[PDB]
């Protein structure tokens, strides 16, 4: 994984997503919530970088992404076998970042991206239907 | 429903959703309390027909009634399963619907709807803004309910009144008393009366949140005695087990804590992201306390509590722009912590740096609570310090923090006593020799020099001669802070005095005394007192360039300051005491600290007082440094000084040929040291000219784009890697490498047109990268009022970001990069997804107007009918405009609709607007801002924002214009229909009144920026008849001094001789722009029914 | 009586303070250097029957405020003002003429 | 006044500052309180005379129940009396209660017990 | 000055500011009194140490608008600041060495 590199702060949060875009239990995270616990509670002066390029645009930014991403996981984690063990990570970043003002009202859930450019491919409205069933 | 016919099914479908909603909104009955996976499944369906087109084409309104619904019900259905966006947008449709409905035939709305449907519309809407959390919106949401306790009681624990709350709990008792004691126990805490708090609870003695409440004070008043866990149960054990080394049930306890925090908030449907901060504050503190567990454990180091001190002030700067309400808990809980390590130290060496810790902590808690207008906070927090941090010795940053503290609660007399005690016990004990007290000694004189200042206790000799000037001479990175703030006051202090006595000079008073004895000894007398009046004034100005540049130069913060130092030196250039100074330490002010006032600087350059100290050779080599420095900010600047004549010779006064020889000057000395990105601008220039130049009036009617002809220069530029794209805006490098960075590769073949009378070209400039950037190329026109309006723009955009409430809320003023060129011709960065609000309103196309509401008066007829009305009285013009009015509807809410389909993001924009809206209505009647026209104002596809172009007139110069302006700002019913329900009211004005703040706490940077400007020589400013006859198809001394009074008064809040509030300012400004009776005297061309 | 005076004195004296304001005679200087002159002069003339209608209505009402009590005889001096500076205007004239003469005599002895 | 004061506290022990705040308090007339100054304004005594005389009830609440060194007879005197001045009349009550578990108490439970219309209290 | 004659110069101002319409009222018919010869001359100059008319008027009744709504120095200020620059500016020493002999300042 640390080939050609280290990783910083915001490239560890972005691995920790795109290894969230596809999960699938949520015990299976404990470990690198754990890691990312570690990485954000090192370095704090890299969260205010953060921060700050995310100014510009807020509904973008990373760190308001990564407390809905682990909302959402904690979610899934709901009655199951490991869910204090994750509730219990989850609670352990959230408090890392804390209350931030993330400049956003709106929680914007993530989408595929994927998903949006098919649904564009078909221009007739029966040729979605099939897909989407398919 | 496609294949329908006869709506058949439409009609079943309706009516069976229509039962199936009302049976949801029911409390059993026979068929009530359905599942809210039910609901859910069918508020799905809705949701997905409302974004399919009809058959017949149509609106997305039109589409949204795919069947016939009662969108009220289902807004509240909506409401009831935490989709609090999309209830909203379900309000805001069943509202027009029953406009439209009874056009064919909110207060008025909400109690039809409570007759009818049995639901009231404004308390639907209270409750949905209640639920998703945006503070400004609470305000606008009606007015029907204002007379009940609870809703008084909401307001009041918003604003933080809590004297008022307090007082109101307890007076009314039809509350529930539940919520009663809840809101006295918060009420209480929040008012700093810990020990009546405690006693209140006792007599209570005689629900969950009780116990909660019980909880929560026994662990902030440090009891230890007081014994599903809930959040505080869980803090308070622990906190008592850590006191007790059990450290196995602390760890559990705060693991309990966290797991039962994050599932009671993953339990929420989680919608708006204010739902999240009480949360994560509750985390945050759990965290820290399970972090010093640790340390507790082990044995305690002086380097470990630095450094977790260290960590929580890192953490605190993260929390920079955090509501107070989110904050205090935290720092509750650190002081506590801090106490209790301290009572359970044993050690004294250790003991005085925990005490240490604990006063700088209390100290920035003290801060903290008064950057948020709190009182009772800070006073409690240095009683505490008073009772730890036990004094003898006098000095300390304390007794500095509670004289400020003193002061912030209007007690005037004890600051100012505590302070000189400070100051006369400081200079007792030593001469400013010991190291670590420098700096509280010169902060106490600085401070005690301002606030007598201030209060106009005591003359300007004493202070300027016992505070101030000793400040200075008393005084790494504290004390060069500190060197900077004494050096501003001083210079400030110096630049009031100077200024009084400029204004006495100018005033009339003293031209009548002059006068009087114009009509022996008397005449003498006068002559003396002229003279040591001229004396003084020269010391004062003197030592407040003299300090100005002190204070430029050992810090950053205070940057703007720049525009009144070189005010002070263009204004008294013949001085040469100013221009030694500005010679000698001036010039080690760094270059990028100029670059605001570029314009200006090179436009006052000459070459008449050459000399050693003269002030032409001293302009010339500053702006030869900063050319030097930054090339790509200031090149352009001076080349199209040198270039103001080279259109005629493209295409076939003593100041301006002074002014252009000193700009070929500095254009050789910077060719000198870069000779080939010269040459390249300098091409580039000349091609953007003879490209302006060419004539286009072939292609007029064209729209799909022309090929530009081979002849033209532009065609062949390519691989300009020493020139940056100049409509792009560049950061300020402190260094001077400017490595990467973008230059210009080449320009496409095609060039479009943008209409107008001029016919301006759009050209494509592909950079370094891939990207490309549309520049619109602007010939026979005057681009430098633009640029200077931009540059205003700016600093007020630095304004607006450097204060904490304009920050919250992303108050932005939108600019865009203007580069002339020549008198006559210049380049301006196009604004790319951006379409005039006029060209989507009222099209003859495909219009809204059209679309929307196709039987009303077409935009022809109205302008038709306006014109008409020109002639007549004001009774017939009245009349036609509300006739106009009357049959011509706003439709400017469809915007947002229709391009924003899913509900988060359609709140999320109409947010991003109205805030653009009030900010842009603020900033234009503070700058005077005219000419506010349907085709001078852009809104952005994607963001939903405002752009105002088109910055000729300012300064009020269109109140002199035939058939005058009399609107501070555009503010017509499209406008505040855009805004939504409410209009006006809530956000719109909430964010007004915070952009008003703003102006008036920066007053005097306005005023000086202003100042610089309109006295610059090449700014043209003033309206001329010939303007005048183009808008609509010395005495420049007293002209400009008139203007500036008039900007004083707007920002000081005067209107018309009498004093206003911010928040009567704003209504004022409101209701005379949203007023009729000035908008039908408009000019017809400005269009003030659309 | 005395309100409705007051907001009539006020915006008598807002329209009397435009008049004589130097952005008016800037607008007059700009216009003389022809529908705009004859726009120019009707809306002066509007703006000359607004102002003699406040100044009428203000000093009806503040006589008919010094008919009525005691309170406020103070305001003598705004309505003495009032008519002293629009000396030419008949309808002043004619309301001091008619109920100027039923206030009471000691009313008007501190400006005598 | 202060040099002449602290002169006067050193030979015969009586401060002239004090002395003549205490006349003027003795005096009643309202303005005169201001005249007198110095390092004595700062006690946390003085400012809560200085608040009750400008019936600034609130900033006389918060600093009796933030100040500990008070005798207990005044803080709780001086906390009644700014409870029932703001109209917190169930909030005096219940702190009466709290209190339960002095001449010029009893005399205030009195006055509110009247004012409240308690006549279950004997 | 810092006992009664301080809170009594606030009290004054402050009734002065609340009756700020009614005193310019007043002014306003004594200024205009084509008898009363408020204004300064040469004469009445060398006497006291041994239109124009309408702008002098105007700006001495701005003044006096200036002074009742406190606007001192083109910054608005309370009654205690307003009262706290007179004083200052009264008891000045600078001032009073200033000023004329027969005005006896030392007295
Ligand atoms: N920065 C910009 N971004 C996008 N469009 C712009 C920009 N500046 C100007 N335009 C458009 O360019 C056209 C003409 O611009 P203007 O500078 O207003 O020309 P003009 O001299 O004002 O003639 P008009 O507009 O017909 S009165 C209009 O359609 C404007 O909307
Ligand atoms: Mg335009
Ligand atoms: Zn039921």
């Amino acid at each position: 994984k640390y080939s050609r590199g280290p990783f910083s702060l915001l490239e560890e949060i972005n691995h920790f997503l795109s290894v969230s875009v596809y999960d699938a239990l949520p015990l299976t995270r404990l470990e690198g919530l754990k890691d990312l616990r570690r990485q954000l509670e090192l370095h704090k002066d890299q969260m205010v970088d953060i921060m700050r390029a995310s100014q510009d645009n807020p509904q973008d930014g990373i760190m308001v992404k990564l407390v809905v991403n682990l909302l959402q996981l904690s979610k899934m984690a709901i009655n199951h076998t490991g869910e204090k063990e994750v509730l219990e990570a989850v609670g352990s970043c959230l408090g890392e970042v804390g209350p931030i003002d993330f400049s956003t009202i709106a929680i914007q859930h993530s989408k595929d991206a994927s998903y949006t450019k098919a649904l564009k491919l078909f221009e007739d409205k029966e040729l979605q239907w099939t897909f989407i069933m398919l | 429903l496609l294949q329908d016919t006869n709506e058949s099914w439409r009609n079943l479908l309706s009516t069976h959703v229509q039962g199936f909603f009302t049976s949801c909104l029911r409390h059993h009955f026979f068929r009530c309390c359905l599942d809210k996976k039910s609901q859910r499944t069918m508020l799905a369906v809705v949701d997905y027909m409302r974004r399919q087109k009809r058959p017949s084409s149509g609106t997305i309104f039109n589409d949204a009634f795919w069947l016939d619904l009662n969108y009220l019900e289902v807004a509240k259905v909506a409401q009831s399963c935490a989709a609090h966006f999309t209830a909203l947008l379900y309000a805001e449709i069943y509202a027009d619907k029953k406009s439209m409905d009874d056009q064919e035939k909110i207060s008025s709305l909400s109690e039809k709807s409570k007759e009818e449907t049995g639901i009231s519309l404004q308390d639907l809407l209270l409750e949905i803004y209640r639920s998703i959390g945006e503070p400004d919106s609470l305000y606008g949401c009606g007015g029907g309910k204002m007379l009940q306790p609870i809703t008084r009681l909401r307001t009041y624990e918003h604003e933080a009144m809590w004297g008022k709350a307090l007082v109101t709990y307890d007076l009314e008792t039809a509350i529930p008393s539940s919520t009663r004691q809840a809101g006295i126990i918060q009420a209480l805490q929040n008012l700093g009366l810990c020990h009546i708090l405690s006693v209140y609870l006792k007599g209570l003695d005689y629900c969950p949140e009780l116990e909660e409440l019980h909880y929560q004070a026994a662990w902030r008043n440090m009891q230890w005695d007081h014994c599903g866990t809930s959040y505080h149960e869980s803090l308070y054990n622990a906190l008592q087990s850590l006191r007790d080394r059990e450290f196995s049930t602390f760890y559990e306890s705060l693991k309990y804590a966290r797991v039962k925090e994050v599932e009671e908030m993953c339990k929420r449907s989680l919608e708006s992201v204010y739902s999240l901060y009480p949360t994560l504050s509750r985390l945050q503190a759990i965290g820290e306390l399970e972090s010093i567990g640790e340390l507790f454990s082990r044995s305690v180091t002086h380097r470990q509590l630095s450094e977790v001190y260290i960590k929580w002030q890192k953490h605190s700067q993260l929390l920079k722009d955090s509501d107070f309400s989110f904050q205090e808990p935290i720092m509750a809980l650190r002081t506590v912590i801090l106490e209790i390590l301290m009572e359970k130290e044993m050690d004294n060496s250790q003991r005085e740096c925990i005490k240490d810790i604990l006063t700088k902590h209390l100290v920035e808690l003290s801060i903290l609570a008064r950057t948020f207008k709190n009182t009772q906070l800070p006073e409690r927090a240095i009683f505490q310090i008073k009772q730890y941090n036990s004094v003898s010795c006098g000095v300390s940053e304390w007794q500095l923090e509670e004289a400020q503290v003193f002061w912030a609660k209007k007690e005037q007399s004890l600051a100012l006593s505590i302070l000189k005690q400070m100051i006369k016990k400081l200079d007792a004990s030593c001469a400013a020799n010991n190291p670590s007290l420098k700096l509280t000694y010169t902060e106490c004189l600085r401070v005690c020099g301002n606030w007598l200042a201030e209060t106009c206790l005591e003359n300007p000799a004493v202070i300027m001669q016992t505070y101030l000037e000793k400040a200075v001479e008393v005084a790494s990175d504290e004390l060069r802070n500190g060197k900077m703030k004494a050096f501003l006051s001083l210079a400030r202090f110096s630049d009031t005095q100077y200024q009084r006595i400029e204004n006495y000079m100018k005033s009339s008073e003293f031209e009548n005394k002059q006068a009087l004895l114009k009509r022996q000894r008397e005449l003498e007398l006068d002559e003396l007192a002229l003279r040591a009046l001229k004396e003084d004034r020269k010391r004062f100005l003197c030592k407040a360039v003299e300090n100005y540049i002190n204070c430029l130069l050992s810090g950053e913060e205070h940057d703007m300051w720049v525009f009144r130092l070189c005010s002070l030196w263009l204004e008294n250039s013949g001085v040469s005491e100013v221009n030694g100074m500005m010679k000698r330490d001036g010039m080690k002010i760094p270059t990028y600290k100029f670059l605001p006032l570029m314009y200006q600087l090179a436009a006052r350059m000459g070459t008449k007082m050459m000399g050693g100290l003269g002030f032409h050779e001293v302009l010339n080599n500053l702006i030869s440094r900063i050319s030097m420095d930054h090339p790509h900010h200031t090149l352009f600047i001076i080349l199209a000084l040198a270039n103001a004549n080279r259109d005629e010779f493209l295409t076939k006064s003593q100041l301006d040929e002074d002014r252009t020889e000193a700009a070929n000057r500095i254009i050789c000395t910077i060719r000198s040291r870069r000779p080939q990105m010269v040459r390249s601008v300098e091409a580039l220039c000349d091609a953007y000219i003879i490209l302006a130049n060419l004539d286009a009036t072939q292609w007029k009617t064209q729209r799909k784009g022309i090929n530009i002809p081979a002849d033209q220069p532009i065609t062949k530029l390519k691989n300009l890697e020493d020139v940056v794209v100049p409509t792009m805006e560049i950061k300020v490098d402190h260094t001077g490498e400017y490595g990467n960075l973008v230059t210009i590769q080449s320009f496409k073949a095609e060039f479009r047109l943008a209409g107008g009378v001029n016919l301006p070209k759009i050209i494509d400039c592909v950079g370094s990268d891939g990207k490309e950037r549309r520049q619109l190329v602007k010939g026979r026109d005057d681009l430098r009022q633009d640029a200077v309006m931009q540059q205003v723009f700016q600093m007020c955009n630095t304004l607006l970001q450097r204060n904490t409430e304009t920050r919250k809320r992303k108050l932005t003023i939108c600019t865009y990069k203007v580069v002339p060129l020549s008198q006559r011709s210049g380049v301006l960065e196009w604004c790319t997804g951006t379409v005039p609000i006029g060209e989507f309103l009222v099209n003859n196309e495909d219009g809204a107007h059209k679309r929307y509401r196709p039987n009303d008066f077409s935009a022809f007829q109205c302008q038709k009918k306006m014109m008409e009305v020109q002639k007549k009285s004001f009774e017939e013009k009245y009349e036609v405009f509300m006739d106009v009015c009357q049959n011509f509807q706003p439709v400017f809410r469809y915007f947002c609709m229709e391009k924003f389909l899913d509900p988060a993001i359609w709140f999320e924009k109409r947010l991003a607007y109205t805030r653009s809206v009030a900010t842009s209505s603020i900033v234009g009647y503070i700058l005077g801002l005219g000419d506010r026209h349907v085709q001078n104002i852009l809104i952005n596809e994607q963001s939903a924002e405002l752009v105002h172009i088109d910055l000729g007139v300012a300064f009020e110069q269109g109140k002199i214009l035939p058939t005058p302006e009399t609107v501070p700002f555009r503010l017509t019913r499209d406008i505040v229909d855009g805004m939504g329900i409410t209009g006006v009211e809530g956000v719109f004005r909430r964010c007004c009144e915070k952009t008003m703040e703003v102006m008036r706490n920066s007053q005097e940077t306005l005023l000086t920026i202003v100042e610089v400007l309109l006295y610059d020589p090449l700014f043209d400013w003033t309206m001329n008849p010939l303007k005048a006859l183009y808008l609509q198809q010395q005495s420049f001394n007293k002209v400009a001094e008139r203007v500036l009074m008039r900007l004083q008064e707007k920002l000081k809040g005067v209107e018309e001789g009498t004093v206003l509030s911010v928040g009567g300012q704003v209504n004022l400004l409101i209701q005379q722009a949203i007023d009729p009776k000035n908008l039908s005297r408009l000019f017809p061309g400005w269009k003030a029914w659309v």
